[PDB]
C-alpha cells in the first residue's frame, strides 16, 4: 500500500499491523568497523526485514516489506532472494512481479540483482514477448548499459530470435556508429546465424566496415571489427586488402591504419611470403613512425613488436651462429 | 635542455593527441570531447596560473580519510550495505599501499566483524547475517590476509567455504555469484582467488572452468561477462587473473589480449577506458593496466625473448601522471575523473593502479618509474590478488601447513 517516497509514510515500528514482531537489530558486534551511520527510515526497515527473514515469515506483509528494503538498497542480494522464495510460496501473479521490475530496473538499470531478478522472471513464465522491447528502452537511453546487452543477448539466444536483431543493430549504428556495444552485438547476430565462413555475408561485411572506416576513418569501433573478423583465417590469406588500405594512406590516413598494416605483414611473414625480408623492412619502418610519433601513448607496445618480428623474421633469424 | 618539459602530458606534441571526430559527430564523440576538455584544462592549469607542476600524492589527506571510513561511513554508503567486506579489504589494501600500519585493535575487529558476515554454510556475506556470495568471499578473504595474523587466517572456515565453492560450480564451469544469483566471469576469479590463498582447490573443483573463461574471450581480443559479450576491462582482468592462478592462461589468445588492453590507455588522458569508445576511469588504472604484469608473466613462461626487462607493456608514466593530476581529491581519497566524487573503490584501484605503473618486477630485474616527488612511491601489489606480494606468499605459505580439506 504505503510507498517509501510517500509524504505520509510512518515508519514500521509506528505501524500496528507490525507490532506483534520484535525488530532484529543488526548484529554488528562489541565494536565495529566500516560501521554505516544509517538513517531512520532504513535501519527502521532492515530491522523488521531481519525479523521475518529470522523468523521465514513468508506472509504478504513480508512480500510488501521487500518492496522497501530494495527500494533502499537494490544491491541486497539476500533480500532479492528472499523476495523470490516469498513469490513461489505465495504464488504471486508474476506479470504483477514483471511490472514491477520493469520500472525499478527503468531506475537503477546498472545493478547486477535487478536484471537477473528479470531473468528468473521470464524464466518462470516462459515468456519472452515483452523482452527485445524493453531492453531496446533502456538502450533508448544508454545505448552501452553492459546488463542491458547481456540480457539481450541471452533472450535472443534462448528464445532463439534473431530474425530481427540484424535490422536493430542497423539501426544503432546509423545512430551512433562508434557504439562498439552495437558492433559486438553485429558479431554475435551474424556468427550464430549464417556465420563469416559464408563468403557472401564475409564480403558484406567487409565492404559494409570499409565503407564506415572511409565515412570516419578515427573511429576504433570500425578498426576493431575489420581485425576481428578477417584474423581468424589469416589476413595474408586476403591479398587485395593490403593493398586497399593503402589506398587510403594520403587521404584517410590514422594510427589504427598503420597498425593494420603491420598486422598484415605480420601474418604475411608467419605464412612465409614474397619478399621475405623487404616486408620486415616495411614494417619495423611503421612500427617505429608509431612508437615515436603517431602512437607514442602504446610505444613499450610498438617496440615489443618491432623487437618481436627482429627476433624471428630477420634474414639473419634462422641463420646458425657461427655462419 | 631548459625548454623541455619534463611532463608527457604538458608537452607541446601531446596537444595534436585530441581527439579527431572527422567532423561526424556522435554520442560516444561529444562524450569524449568534454572529458578531453576537462582533462585538458588540468593539464594547462600550470601555464596558465603561472606556476611550476609538481605532482605530490597527497599521502597525509588520503590516510585521514581511509582511517575514518575504516571505523565510521555516513549514509552515503547504504548502497554498499550488502558489500562490507569489500569496504574492509579496499580501506585495509589502501592503507597497506600507503604504507600505514595496521593497529592490532583494528585488526582484531576487522577479524571479528568478518567473522561475523561468514555463513555457517560457509562463504561471506555483505553483512551480518546475510547470505553468502562470492564478491565478499573474495574481499574478506584477501581483507584478512592483508590483516596476516594467526587470529585473521583462523577466522576463514575451510571445510565450509570449499562445500559452498561447490554448492556454486556449473556443469559447464562457472560459477554462481551466489545461491539462486547471475553468472559471470567474476565468480571464476572470487572462486579462484580465495581457493588458491587457503589451499582448498580439489582436482575436480575447477573442471571446465579454464574452457569457459576461454569462451569469453571475444573478436576484440578482450574478455566480456559471459560468452558473447562486449570485452571489458574488469572481466578481463577477472578472466586473466583467474587463469594465470589456474595455471591455464595459454588457453586463450594472449597475442590479441595484449593488442586489445594495450589500446585502452587514452592517447590524451594517460588513463584507461574499461572498453573500446568508452571514457577513461581511474580505476581501470588497475583493471586494465594490472593485466600487463600478469600478461607479461604468462608470456615469459613460454620463452618470449622480445619481453622488455625495465618497463611493463603501456606508458606508465602517462598513467602516474593522469592519477596524480585527475584523480586526486585535495579533501583526500582518489576518483573516477575530475567532476566525479571520492569513494573507497576508486581510492582502492586508483592507488593499485599507480603501484603497478611504479613497479616493475620480473624474477632478479627490477626497476622503478616513480612520478613527481619521490615520496609517492607505494608498496609494490600482486597482479592476481592485489594485495602485498609478501601477504600473498605468507597467507599461502600458512595455509599449505593445512591438508586440502578430506585429506
Ligand atoms: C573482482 C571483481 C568484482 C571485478 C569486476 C570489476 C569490474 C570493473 C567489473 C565491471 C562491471 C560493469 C558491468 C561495468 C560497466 O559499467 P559502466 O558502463 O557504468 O562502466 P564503463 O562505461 O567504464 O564499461
Ligand atoms: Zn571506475
Amino acid at each position: 500500500f504505503l510507498s517509501l517516497d510517500s509524504p505520509t509514510y510512518v515508519l514500521y515500528r509506528d505501524r500496528a499491523e507490525w507490532a506483534d514482531i520484535d525488530p532484529v537489530p543488526q548484529n554488528d558486534g562489541p565494536s565495529p568497523v566500516v560501521q554505516i551511520i544509517y538513517s531512520e527510515k532504513f535501519r527502521d526497515v532492515y530491522d523488521y526485514f531481519r525479523a521475518v527473514l529470522q523468523r521465514d515469515e513468508r506472509s504478504e506483509r513480508a512480500f510488501k516489506l521487500t518492496r522497501d528494503a530494495i527500494e533502499l538498497n537494490a544491491a541486497n542480494y539476500t533480500v532479492w532472494h528472499f523476495r523470490r522464495v516469498l513469490l513461489r510460496s505465495l504464488q504471486k501473479d508474476l506479470q504483477e512481479e514483471m511490472n514491477y521490475i520493469i520500472a525499478i530496473i527503468e531506475e537503477q538499470p546498472k545493478n547486477y540483482q535487478v536484471w537477473h531478478h528479470r531473468r528468473v522472471l521470464v524464466e518462470w513464465l516462459k515468456d519472452p514477448s515483452q523482452e527485445l522491447e524493453f531492453i531496446a528502452d533502456i538502450l533508448n537511453q544508454d545505448a552501452k548499459n553492459y546488463h542491458a546487452w547481456q540480457h539481450r543477448q541471452w533472450v535472443i539466444q534462448e528464445f532463439r530470435l534473431w530474425d530481427n536483431e540484424l535490422q536493430y543493430v542497423d539501426q544503432l549504428l546509423k545512430e551512433d556508429v562508434r557504439n562498439n556495444s552495437v558492433w559486438n552485438q553485429r558479431h554475435f547476430v551474424i556468427s550464430n546465424t549464417t556465420g563469416y565462413s559464408d563468403r557472401a555475408v564475409l564480403e558484406r561485411e567487409v565492404q559494409y566496415t570499409l565503407e564506415m572506416i572511409k565515412l570516419v576513418p578515427h573511429n576504433e569501433s570500425a578498426w576493431n571489427y575489420l581485425k576481428g573478423i578477417l584474423q581468424d583465417r589469416g589476413l595474408s590469406r586476403y591479398p587485395n586488402l593490403l593493398n586497399q588500405l593503402l589506398d587510403l594512406q594520403p587521404s584517410h590516413s590514422s594510427p589504427y591504419l598503420i597498425a593494420f598494416l603491420v598486422d598484415i605483414y605480420e601474418d604475411m611473414l608467419e605464412n612465409q611470403c614474397d619478399n621475405k625480408e623487404d616486408i620486415l623492412n616495411k614494417a619495423l619502418e611503421l612500427c617505429e613512425i608509431l612508437a615515436k610519433e603517431k602512437d607514442t601513448i602504446r610505444k613499450e607496445y610498438w617496440r615489443y613488436i618491432g623487437r618481436s618480428l627482429q627476433s624471428k623474421h630477420s634474414r639473419e633469424s634462422d641463420i646458425p651462429a657461427s655462419v | 635542455p631548459v625548454w623541455s618539459e619534463p611532463l608527457y602530458s604538458l608537452r607541446p606534441e601531446h596537444a595534436r593527441e585530441r581527439l579527431q571526430d572527422d567532423s561526424v559527430e556522435t554520442v560516444t564523440s561529444i562524450e569524449q570531447a568534454k572529458v578531453e576538455e576537462k582533462i585538458q584544462e588540468v593539464f594547462s592549469s600550470y601555464k596558465f596560473n603561472h606556476l611550476v607542476p609538481r605532482l605530490v600524492l597527497q599521502r597525509e589527506k588520503h590516510f585521514h580519510y581511509l582511517k575514518r571510513g575504516l571505523r565510521q561511513l555516513t549514509d552515503a554508503y547504504e548502497c554498499l550495505d550488502a558489500s562490507r567486506p569489500w569496504l574492509c579489504y579496499w580501506i585495509l589494501h589502501s592503507l597497506e599501499l600507503l604504507d600505514e600500519p595496521i593497529p592490532q585493535i583494528v585488526a582484531t575487529d576487522v577479524c571479528q566483524f568478518l567473522e561475523l558476515c561468514q555463513s555457517p554454510d560457509g562463504g561471506f556475506g555483505g553483512g551480518p547475517g546475510q547470505y553468502p556470495h562470492l564478491a565478499p568471499t573474495y574481499a574478506a578473504v584477501n581483507a584478512l590476509c592483508i590483516i596476516g595474523t594467526e587470529e585473521a587466517y583462523n577466522v576463514i572456515n575451510r571445510e565450509k567455504l570449499l562445500q559452498y565453492l561447490y554448492s556454486l560450480k556449473q556443469p559447464d564451469g562457472s560459477f554462481l555469484m551466489h545461491v539462486g544469483g547471475e553468472v559471470d566471469v567474476r565468480s571464476a576469479y572470487c572462486a579462484a582467488s580465495v581457493a588458491s590463498l587457503t589451499n582448498i582447490i580439489t582436482p575436480d573443483l575447477f573442471e571446465g572452468t579454464a574452457e569457459w573463461i576461454a569462451r569469453c574471450q571475444n573478436w576484440e581480443g578482450g574478455i566480456g561477462g559471459v560468452p558473447g559479450m562486449e570485452a571489458h576491462g574488469g572481466y578481463t582482468f577477472c578472466g586473466l587473473a583467474a587463469l594465470v592462478i589456474l595455471k591455464k592462461e595459454r588457453s586463450l589468445n594472449l597475442k590479441s589480449l595484449l593488442q586489445w588492453v594495450t589500446s585502452r590507455q587514452m592517447r590524451f588522458e594517460g588513463g584507461f577506458q574499461g572498453r573500446c569508445n568508452k571514457l577513461v576511469d581511474g580505476c581501470y588504472s588497475f583493471w586494465q593496466a594490472g593485466l600487463l604484469p600478469l600478461l607479461h608473466r604468462a608470456l615469459h613462461a613460454q620463452g618470449d625473448p622480445a619481453l622488455s626487462m625495465s618497463h611493463w607493456m603501456f606508458h606508465q608514466q602517462a598513467l602516474q601522471e593522469y592519477i596524480l593530476m585527475c584523480c586526486q581529491c585535495p579533501a583526500g581519497g582518489l576518483l573516477d575523473k575530475p567532476g566525479k566524487s571520492r569513494d573507497f573503490y576508486h581510492t582502492c584501484y586508483c592507488l593499485s593502479g599507480l603501484s603497478i605503473a611504479q613497479h616493475f618486477g620480473s624474477g632478479a630485474m627490477l626497476h622503478d618509474v616513480v612520478m613527481g616527488v619521490p615520496e609517492n612511491v607505494l608498496q609494490p601489489t600482486h597482479p592476481v590478488y592485489n594485495i602485498g606480494p609478501d601477504k600473498v606468499i605468507q597467507a599461502t605459505t600458512h595455509f599449505l601447513q593445512k591438508p586440502v580439506p578430506g585429506f
